[PDB]
């Protein structure tokens, strides 16, 4: 059942995985019409693809791909947020500037 | 009483096996379950980014 379940689960990850690089590169995009050319690896989040393909007496786990000090919630989602408020920075120099 | 101990080993024998496939079979569940529950938190961490 959790094989089943595992599998499942891996292709919803891997859907969601292209749906985040497509909203990423789609926010690039946005930011570089404005000049703005953010590094779309920079917010790209990287996952073997043949991950799930490994033998279940080896061991997977989320320091493999996401070691402490680089999880989403630890650098992607501080650095983005980061993003986010430069952006308001942003917002606030060009009403000044308006 | 011979036939007795001869099941008595061959219980034994099938429970040694037993017990192995068993271990092997905790390890492949913990595996699954760290697999799925770092599928699950990235999930949740990349529509929470999204």
């Amino acid at each position: 059942s959790r094989k089943l379940e595992a599998e499942g689960i891996f292709k919803s990850l891997l859907d969601t995985l292209r749906q985040y690089d497509s909203s990423i590169q789609n926010l690039t995009r946005s930011r570089s019409q404005l000049g703005h050319n953010v590094n779309d690896s920079s917010l790209k989040i990287n996952i073997s693809e043949n991950l799930l393909d490994r033998d279940f007496h080896e061991g997977i786990s989320y320091e493999q791909l996401f070691p402490k000090g680089s999880g989403i919630n630890e650098s992607i989602k501080k650095s983005i947020l980061k993003l986010n408020d430069e952006i308001q920075e942003r917002i606030k120099t060009i009403e000044k500037d308006n | 009483m011979e036939e007795l101990s001869e099941g008595i080993k061959e219980l034994n024998d099938l429970l040694i096996q037993r017990k192995k496939t068993l271990d092997d079979l905790t390890a492949q569940q913990k595996n699954l379950q760290d697999t799925v529950t770092t599928f699950e938190t990235i999930i949740s961490e990349l529509y929470d980014v999204l």
